[PDB]
């Protein structure tokens, strides 16, 4: 029921920072998790990390540890069990292995063991 | 309610003022949400809303005949008066005073109109 | 630590059911200290009720609050859950109500949306459970005719 | 095995509902008071502590319009009012015929029929054998039916009226009103946020905050503010014809003052002394008025219409000059001071370019009546009694009440006049953030767990 | 297929005893219907309450039903029975109440001409049901006292 | 012989735990008579109601006794003993409470003497009370998430 | 049964109390005719025959 938009693409040379805007809709923001993960073009794709839009907690990979800084947009209310939020996500060093397939996806249960499980992905995005 | 009962002078000359009573009966003015209205027709052509007194007090008129009009409400009198100034020979027409109940809330005994 | 009365509205269903006695008990301490009248004993005898209708008037709201209880209890009197917060029953759950799992009932609603989407079948689950009962009755009558 | 019904009892769950709310005084006893103040002295005492909890990620629909909870405060005011005039003195024997003349005003002063110098040739009982006083009346209060100076009060032939009792206050004071057990006030605590719509952020209370039950009409006094930008709210429809409600981050001040200095006189009609009423002014002859800094209102007024083309959405032509009015609630901004009732012209307040300026503060001139008909529908009206002495209460001014005049001018025609709305509408201005509903502690859901034994 | 409210006044003690709910019902669907007071809330306030001593009236008719209500459930109470419909106890059956076996009472006999019958003896039957209970109140006394 | 309503208040503890259901009664059999209103029914209709406000004053003081039942009614309830006059629960006794033994409790004091030994920890037990029930709550919550 | 009063009353002696209190009956426009009320005779006597 939910959605989940994502920004324009676009190709920027290495060396220079970026932002990828990811917008919600069709659910309750604070209610899951927000997930960010490459497609490796060339090799297997990698998870790189979660934040939770509520508590603000954020962990990482470490193959993202200190390279990585999350931030999640206060949720606008829609309905009496919708909202509408932005997730952002950026990177520090851009280099030419960087290329490939970026995608935004959302928890799929608020509680348990599977709770910031990727559900719902974006379109996705390239790179450079 | 259905005695709407008007007064007045049907003969006035131009340039003068005209001035026109509508009492009510049923004392349904005291009741809140009610709009009381004064309306004229011209012959062969449509009906026109002249302006409206709130439960409140009278908030607006027509905008043609804004200025010139002006709707008193004596509240314990049980009536409520119609006045229109400079009064010309376009104005010659047939009017009414009516009545109608807007209720945002829809809270009520019975059902409005 | 606890969330307070009705602290869990927004929580997962799990989680509140948890704390089901926070929200059980605004039905007694609203009406505890209405009953009460001690701090009503005093105050110029009854609160005047003589000419003040609003002090009837009041009295009516009470009423209303302790028929609702009334309401609740005897339901779940009525479906042999009477002592008990939290009972099984014998009615099977059908699928046309809901289709959704286990983990994603309980681990990723709130009691408020699970309320909205049953509150179409809530008046059908009520009859299997006044029915249900009916097979009990029926086996305790199998024990009375012997 | 498969999956089966279980039932919880007090699940967080509720439903949209209106039930009876109950009156609730602050535990002073209002001692420093010396009669009761609108009756609501025998009201049960608020809790020393409220408990206020809040609802992480709860996400409720508000409606101020929808919430009749100002229906019911507005007849709870309404009877209250009733149920203190009801045991006071009916002036039906004074609406005798008057032989009045008019007296001047004075020469600092716009020369006014006004404070009319009335004689009575009514008789009481045979005692009396028709004994001639005199009083002091606003012109307000009386009517010239016949010439040669005849006079009656006005409303004689159309209804009755009785005297507010000297003794009962009209002062305002903060109620809470609170809701019975099983049911519940839900409290919107966003404050930019608009008044109706979903709100984020909800707590749950079993009293609301103390509401003020200020009697006005063109202007709101005395109420609560909304916290950084003000608030502006119509309804969905939004096309000339509900009414704006105005909330102020900032308070404005005003003050009104009555210089005249009146006294008692005409004691007795009923067996005993039964009738206060006004004696001879002493001292200089000054009209009531009312300032307001002017620096302050053009200030507010620049802030209401950058929030008005906020609102609107669309840049439109939005002014105040004029201003319109039905009977004398809408032309006045009509209220209550120490139990006279003021009605004020707004019209410097309310024009275009108004100040230069022209007055360190802009002043307004408000006449007195002491014959008044708020809640008084058609039959019963009130006579406010004299106050001795002069008058002077100083005022906040919380919120206002206009009406739009839109119409499909492409832009160009979109005025704002202070409307006199409804009594309601003030209610309206304090509850947009509470609500009523009822819980519903039922629910049942599949555990897949059979009691199986029965017994 | 279910007879309706009463509907088995008529019929034997076995067949109403399959369809006690449906005379449980009428003690909450009909004081459902007042306490909501949804189609009262709007209609001239509340019913106008004021110099309506009527008003009131009907307020306390509505009272002496849910007093009522509270009478048989602390009869079941008192009778350890409250959560069930069909609760046997340990009192034995005197003889001398009524003389007739299991058959004709159960398959012969309807539940008004049986209460009619036994009328007589209901409050000596109701005082060993508050004595009875007594003897469990003791063993539970023996568990007390170690 | 049954020493009549709250006969075995200066009784030992033990002694009024068995007549419990004698001060149980007078809870039921001063409301019974009340709603009765059947020496109320003709008595100049419902005994001049109408500019009589003790007559709905009277009614609000039966509407008091009804609601206290109803608080009592509620606690049995929450604490999961509605069914019984005795339960035992899982909640361990804190001796800070009292320290006398089990002996010189139930064989030497009285319920009086007793309850004004202990209101000063009566809402700290009650809250034990209303918690211990909580981890029933939550093994039932293991068997509702599987 | 169909009972007319055939008398054409009217409104007098409005006020009597502080305003317009009190309804009274004008002259009668047109005849003068006393109130009356017809039953069919045939059904009538049909009527108290089986009674
Ligand atoms: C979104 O939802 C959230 C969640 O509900 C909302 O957050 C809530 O907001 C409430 C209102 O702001 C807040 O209420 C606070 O209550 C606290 C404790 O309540 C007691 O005390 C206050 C008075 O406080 C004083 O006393 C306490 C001790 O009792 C001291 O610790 C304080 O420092 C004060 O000295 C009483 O009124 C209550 O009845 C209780 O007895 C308070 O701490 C707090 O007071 C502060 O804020 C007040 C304005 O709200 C202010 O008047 C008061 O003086 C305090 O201000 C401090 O800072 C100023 C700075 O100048 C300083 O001068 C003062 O001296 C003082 O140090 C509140 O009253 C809820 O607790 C809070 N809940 C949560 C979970 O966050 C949120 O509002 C809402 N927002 C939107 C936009 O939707
Ligand atoms: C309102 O809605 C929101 C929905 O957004 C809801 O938030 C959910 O809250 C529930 C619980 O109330 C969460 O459910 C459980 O969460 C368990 C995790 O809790 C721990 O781990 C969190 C993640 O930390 C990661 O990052 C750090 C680095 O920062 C790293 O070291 C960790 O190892 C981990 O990778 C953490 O946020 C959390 O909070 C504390 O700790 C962090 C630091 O770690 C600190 O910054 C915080 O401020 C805070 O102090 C805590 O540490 C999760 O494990 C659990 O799943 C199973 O595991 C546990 C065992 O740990 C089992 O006991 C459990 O039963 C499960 O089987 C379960 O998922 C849920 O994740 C939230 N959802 C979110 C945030 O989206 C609110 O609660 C709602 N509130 C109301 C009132 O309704
Ligand atoms: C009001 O009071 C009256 C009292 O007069 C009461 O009527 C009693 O109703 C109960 C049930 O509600 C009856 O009790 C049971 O009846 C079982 C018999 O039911 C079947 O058989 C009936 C007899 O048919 C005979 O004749 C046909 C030829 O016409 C023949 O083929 C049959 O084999 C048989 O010999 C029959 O009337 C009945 O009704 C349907 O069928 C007939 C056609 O057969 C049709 O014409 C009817 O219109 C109707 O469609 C039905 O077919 C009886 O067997 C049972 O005894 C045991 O057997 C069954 C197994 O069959 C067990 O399940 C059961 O538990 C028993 O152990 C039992 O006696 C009782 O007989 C009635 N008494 C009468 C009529 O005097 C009303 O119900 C009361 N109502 C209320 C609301 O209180
Ligand atoms: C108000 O407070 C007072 C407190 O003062 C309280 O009195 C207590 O009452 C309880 C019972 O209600 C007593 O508790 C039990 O008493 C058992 C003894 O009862 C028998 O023995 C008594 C003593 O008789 C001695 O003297 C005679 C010679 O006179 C001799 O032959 C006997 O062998 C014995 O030595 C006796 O008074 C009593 O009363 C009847 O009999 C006498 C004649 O014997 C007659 O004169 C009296 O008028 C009366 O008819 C009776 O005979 C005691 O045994 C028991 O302890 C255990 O033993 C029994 C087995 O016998 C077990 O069944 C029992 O469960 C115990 O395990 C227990 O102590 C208590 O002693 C009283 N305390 C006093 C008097 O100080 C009132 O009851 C209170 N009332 C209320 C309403 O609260
Ligand atoms: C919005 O909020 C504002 C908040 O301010 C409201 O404005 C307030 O209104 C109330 C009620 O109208 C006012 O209360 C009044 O205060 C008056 C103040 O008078 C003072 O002086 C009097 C005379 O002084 C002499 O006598 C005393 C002894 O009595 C000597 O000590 C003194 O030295 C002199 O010799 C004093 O009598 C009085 O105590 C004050 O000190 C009072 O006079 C006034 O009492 C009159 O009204 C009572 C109620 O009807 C009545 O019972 C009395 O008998 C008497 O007739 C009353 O207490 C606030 O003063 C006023 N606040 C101000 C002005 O700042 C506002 O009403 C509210 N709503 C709206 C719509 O604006
Ligand atoms: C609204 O208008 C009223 C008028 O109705 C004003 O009330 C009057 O106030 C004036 C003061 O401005 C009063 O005049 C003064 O009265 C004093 C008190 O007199 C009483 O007490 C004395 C002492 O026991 C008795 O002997 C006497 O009989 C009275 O019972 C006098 O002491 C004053 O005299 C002194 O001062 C004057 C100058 O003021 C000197 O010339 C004298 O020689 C002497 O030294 C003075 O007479 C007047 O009495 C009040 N009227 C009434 C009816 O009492 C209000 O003040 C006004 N409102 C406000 C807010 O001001
Ligand atoms: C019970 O009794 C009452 C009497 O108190 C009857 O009411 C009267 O009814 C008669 C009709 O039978 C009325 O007489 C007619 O009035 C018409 C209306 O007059 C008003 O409107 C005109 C037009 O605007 C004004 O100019 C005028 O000033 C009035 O305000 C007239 O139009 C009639 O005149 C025409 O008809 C007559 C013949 O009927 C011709 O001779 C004329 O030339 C002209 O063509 C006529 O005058 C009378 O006015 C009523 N009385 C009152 C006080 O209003 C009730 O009808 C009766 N009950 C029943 C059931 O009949
Ligand atoms: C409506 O107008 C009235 C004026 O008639 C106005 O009332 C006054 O408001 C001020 C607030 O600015 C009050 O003053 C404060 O009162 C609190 C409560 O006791 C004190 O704690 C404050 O002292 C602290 O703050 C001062 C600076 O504001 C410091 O200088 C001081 O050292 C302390 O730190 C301060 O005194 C004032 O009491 C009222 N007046 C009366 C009579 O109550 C009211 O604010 C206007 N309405 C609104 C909604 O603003
Ligand atoms: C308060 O503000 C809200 C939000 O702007 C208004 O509701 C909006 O109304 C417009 C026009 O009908 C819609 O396009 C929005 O979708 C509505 N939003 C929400 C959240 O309801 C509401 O009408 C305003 N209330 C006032 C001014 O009294
Ligand atoms: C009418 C009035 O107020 N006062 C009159 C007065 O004008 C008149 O001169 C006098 C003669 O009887 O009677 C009195
Ligand atoms: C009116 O508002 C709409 C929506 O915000 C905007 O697109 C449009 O440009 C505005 N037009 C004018 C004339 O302000």
């Amino acid at each position: 029921q939910g959605q989940l938009v994502q920004s324009g693409a676009t190709t920027t040379k290495p060396g220079s920072s970026v932002k990828i805007s990811c917008k919600t809709s069709g659910y309750r923001f604070n209610f899951y998790h927000i997930n960010w993960i490459r497609q490796t073009a060339g090799r297997g794709p990698e998870w790189m990390g979660w934040i939770s839009p509520y508590s603000g907690d954020k962990n990482l990979a470490p193959a993202f540890q200190d390279r990585v800084n999350m931030t999640t947009d206060t949720e606008v209310p829609v309905t009496s069990f919708t909202s509408t939020g932005a997730a952002y996500m950026e990177i520090r060093n851009l280099t030419s292995d960087d290329t490939g397939t970026y995608f935004c996806a959302k928890g799929l249960l608020r509680d348990g063991s599977s709770t910031w499980l990727p559900y719902l992905w974006g379109q996705g995005t390239l790179l450079t | 309610q259905v005695q709407l009962q008007e007064s007045g002078p049907g003969r006035v000359k131009p340039s003068e003022t005209l001035s026109l009573t509508c009492a009510v009966s049923d004392d349904s003015f005291g009741s809140s949400y009610f709009y009381w209205s004064w309306i004229r027709q011209a012959p062969g052509k449509g009906l026109e809303w002249i302006g409206y007194i709130a439960y409140s007090g009278g908030v607006r008129y027509n905008p043609s005949l804004s200025s010139r009009v002006t709707i008193s409400r004596n509240i314990h009198e049980r009536q409520f008066y119609l006045r229109l100034t400079s009064m010309t020979a376009a104005d010659t027409a047939v009017y009414y005073c009516a009545r109608h109940c807007e209720d945002d809330y829809g809270y009520y005994s019975a059902a409005q109109s | 630590v606890f969330l307070g009365f009705l602290g869990a509205a927004g929580s997962t269903m799990g989680a509140a059911s948890m704390t089901l006695t926070v929200q059980a008990r605004n039905l007694l301490s609203g009406i505890v200290q209405q009953q009460s009248n001690l701090l009503r004993a005093p105050e110029c005898q009854q609160h005047l009720l003589k000419d003040t209708h609003w002090g009837i008037k009041q009295l009516q709201a009470r009423v209303l609050a302790v028929e609702h209880y009334l309401r609740d209890q005897q339901l779940l009197g009525i479906w042999g859950c009477s002592g008990k917060l939290i009972c099984c029953t014998n009615v099977p759950w059908n699928s046309s109500w809901s289709n959704r799992n286990l983990s994603e009932i309980w681990d990723n609603m709130t009691w408020l949306q699970w309320d909205k989407e049953i509150s179409n079948y809530t008046q059908i689950i009520y009859g299997l459970l006044e029915e249900s009962q009916n097979q009990q009755e029926k086996n305790e009558q199998d024990l009375l005719a012997l | 095995e498969n999956l089966w019904v279980t039932v919880y009892y007090g699940v967080p769950v509720w439903k949209d509902a209106e039930t009876t709310l109950f009156c609730a005084s602050d535990a002073k006893a209002y001692e420093t008071k010396k009669h009761n103040v609108w009756a609501t002295h025998c009201c049960v005492p608020t809790d020393p502590n409220p408990q206020e909890i809040h609802l992480e990620n709860v996400t409720e629909e508000f409606n101020m319009w929808k919430n009749n909870m100002v229906e019911q405060m507005h007849e709870d005011i309404i009877s209250l009012w009733d149920q203190s005039l009801k045991p006071c003195v009916k002036l039906t024997p004074l609406c005798v015929t008057l032989q009045c003349t008019n007296v001047t005003n004075n020469i600092t002063d716009d020369m006014r029929g006004e404070l009319k110098n009335c004689s009575f040739n009514m008789t009481t009982e045979l005692r009396d054998k028709k004994q001639k006083v005199y009083s002091l009346f606003y012109r307000l209060d009386v009517v010239q039916i016949n010439s040669n100076k005849e006079y009656r009060l006005i409303n004689c032939n159309t209804s009755a009226i009785t005297q507010a009792c000297p003794k009962v206050s009209f002062e305002p004071i903060p109620i809470h009103y609170c809701a019975p057990a099983g049911f519940a006030i839900l409290k919107c605590k966003d404050k930019k946020f608009n008044g109706t719509g979903p709100c984020p952020n909800v707590s749950t209370v079993q009293c609301t905050h103390g509401i003020k039950p200020v009697v006005s009409t063109q202007l709101l006094l005395n109420g609560s503010l909304a916290e950084e930008e003000v608030i502006i709210r119509s309804e969905n429809i939004t096309n000339n014809a509900k009414n704006i409600l105005v909330q102020l981050n900032t308070p404005v001040q005003i003050n009104c003052t009555r210089p005249n200095n009146n006294t008692v006189k005409s004691i007795r009609i009923g067996p005993g002394q039964w009738f206060y009423y006004t004696g001879d002014i002493i001292g200089d002859i000054r009209q009531a008025h009312c300032n307001v800094s002017k620096a302050t209102w053009n200030e507010t007024l620049g802030k209401v219409v950058k929030q008005l083309r906020k609102h609107f959405g669309n840049n439109t032509i939005i002014r105040f000059a004029n201003s319109s009015g039905g009977d004398l609630e809408v032309t006045t901004h009509s209220f209550n001071c120490g139990g006279e009732f003021f009605y004020c012209n707004t019209s410097g307040l309310f024009n275009s370019t108004w100040i230069s300026g022209s007055n360190d503060s802009i002043t307004l001139p408000c006449r007195i009546k002491q014959i008044i008909n708020m809640w008084q529908r058609i039959g019963q009206a009130m006579y406010a009694p004299p106050i001795q002495g002069v008058i002077r209460c100083v005022s906040n001014i919380t919120g206002l009440i206009l009406t739009r005049d839109g119409g499909s001018t492409n832009s160009t025609t979109e005025t704002f006049r202070p409307g006199g709305g409804d009594m309601r509408d003030n209610w309206r201005s304090e509850l947009y953030k509470y609500k009523v509903v009822k819980i519903e502690p039922l629910g049942v859901a599949p555990t897949r767990c059979k009691r199986r034994v029965v017994g």
